[PDB]
């Protein structure tokens, strides 16, 4: 295993950290056309859905036909099941908590497939899906919502529930982009839509929606981040910033060189957003300043994961995340945390290096919380190296201190296995 | 099947009640590994 310690690739970007993780990588990368399909997130850990699009697979992979594919895979890029569907087009796809595989269809018909037998329950969009047709939608554990051709949006409580109701009345000015808020995130704790509408953001809530103006030109795409206290907005201008969940004054700008088309708009945690801008991926820190990755596909698209982005390449998956703050602590580069200090230590272990003891005995005052840290940082790691280092620099605290709970421990044990 | 707040009433009483850690422990260790002895652990 190759990709179980790349850490080779974090750089601080706003005087945050961010990482790469190439967990996977294909041997069948020439036979892989990823420039013809949409790939959705999979923020619950599950498969990874690739939507087909019908009007990119004419030169290369050419059915030519109104007969959507989607073929579901896992993160290793391995196919699971692959489903087609004879309803026409299809909106977009999201998942369950359940890893349920939602679909849902331009006219408002919704499929939730659960096994690799293909077998799904009955799910249904509002009215308006059906006379105006779906411009887009977002999937959540609280129920699926979208927004629909009259520029109005619905809602449900339960993906499962067929009873779709008004979350939002309609704009009377130009509509130019919308992003939806879970409960999650919300201020109310409920569905909250945020419409940008002849320049003017508006917070649409279940009994009353606010008008609050920012000076800015025509809006773009929308991403709102997984924290309910801000929101970085894009326009056609390649002026980008970021507003406030309470708008007094904005909360920070970027600035651009050029116009551009940042498709596939989705934050990679609090601090960063990730986009696909065709053939070239920007990661935007909070400070404005902008890395770049490179890739020799035709088009880069993004996977819009729970907390993290990761990039879709056919020899490779790069998983593009803000680092937590359980892991800067612990596999930061250069962080002072004693977390840091015991992740050290494994590495002097891994060298035979008396080091490896002197590190724990040298952060004992705060060992407890170093330990702590390593124990939420070790289910945050993707790689079998990773994991075991993290599960080893708290194993080095649980052997010193008199107040940490080894059960915890083994519980954690457990999980990583 | 409700474990948890069956503990919840022992570990509200305080760490006199159980008086034996060893006892406590290994009538709720017996029942339930891992996810019951965090907890019975934590206790006293």
């Amino acid at each position: 295993m190759d990709t179980a310690h790349p850490t080779a690739s974090w750089e601080q970007l706003g005087e945050r950290f961010y990482r790469k993780i190439q967990l996977y990588t294909q041997v069948f990368d020439q036979d892989f056309d990823l420039d013809n399909y949409i790939v959705t997130g999979a923020p619950y850990g599950g498969a990874i859905a690739l939507y087909r699009d019908d009007e990119k697979l004419v030169a290369y992979q050419p059915s030519r036909s109104s007969r959507p594919t989607i073929d579901i895979c896992s993160l290793s890029g391995k196919l699971l099941r692959r489903i087609s569907w004879d309803q026409g087009p299809i909106k977009g796809v999201g998942w369950s908590e359940d890893e349920k595989l939602l679909i849902v269809m331009v006219d408002g018909t919704v499929r939730c497939y659960f096994d690799l037998q293909s077998e799904f329950t009955q799910f249904s969009l509002g009215h308006g899906a059906e006379e105006h047709g779906v411009k887009s939608c977002r999937f959540y554990s609280h129920g699926l919502v979208a927004l629909l051709g009259n520029n109005a949006l619905v809602s449900v409580s339960s993906y499962d529930e067929p009873r779709p109701k008004l979350l939002a009345s309609p704009p009377e000015g130009r509509v130019y982009s919308w992003n939806i808020i879970p409960p999650a995130y919300s201020l109310s704790r409920s569905v909250e839509v945020l419409l940008s509408v002849n320049q003017t953001i508006y917070v649409c809530d279940a009994s009353e929606c606010e008008d609050r103006f920012l000076d800015i030109g025509p809006f773009s795409h929308i991403a709102v981040s997984p924290n309910g206290r801000f929101c970085a907005l894009y326009t056609t201008t390649g002026k980008v910033h970021v507003i406030t969940s309470d708008f007094q004054s904005r909360l920070s700008e970027h600035d651009t060189k050029s116009k551009i088309a940042p498709n596939y708009f989705e934050w990679c945690g609090n601090d960063a957003v990730v986009i696909a801008w065709d053939d070239e991926v920007h990661l935007v820190g909070p400070s404005g300043s902008l890395a770049r990755f490179f890739y020799d596909s035709g088009r880069i698209h993004l996977i819009p994961d729970f907390d993290g982005v990761r990039i879709l390449a056919n020899d490779r998956c790069d998983f593009l995340q803000k680092v937590p703050d359980v892991i800067e602590e612990v596999f930061g580069l250069g962080a002072d945390s004693p977390a840091s200090i015991l992740l050290d230590a494994v590495e002097q272990l891994e060298m035979k290096s008396p080091k490896a003891d002197d590190n724990i005995q040298l952060i004992r005052p705060h060992l407890v919380e170093a330990v702590d840290t390593c124990v939420s940082a070790a289910g945050q790691e993707f790689s079998i190296h990773w994991q075991k280092q993290l599960l080893k620099a708290a194993s080095f605290g649980k052997s010193v201190l008199d107040i940490y709970n080894s059960d915890d421990f083994v519980d954690m044990c457990e999980t990583l296995r | 099947k409700d474990e948890s707040a069956l503990l919840e009433y022992l570990e509200s009483q305080g760490e006199e009640p159980n008086y034996d850690p060893d006892f406590a422990l290994r009538l709720c260790i017996q029942h339930r590994r891992v996810l019951s002895c965090a907890h019975i652990y934590t206790s006293m």
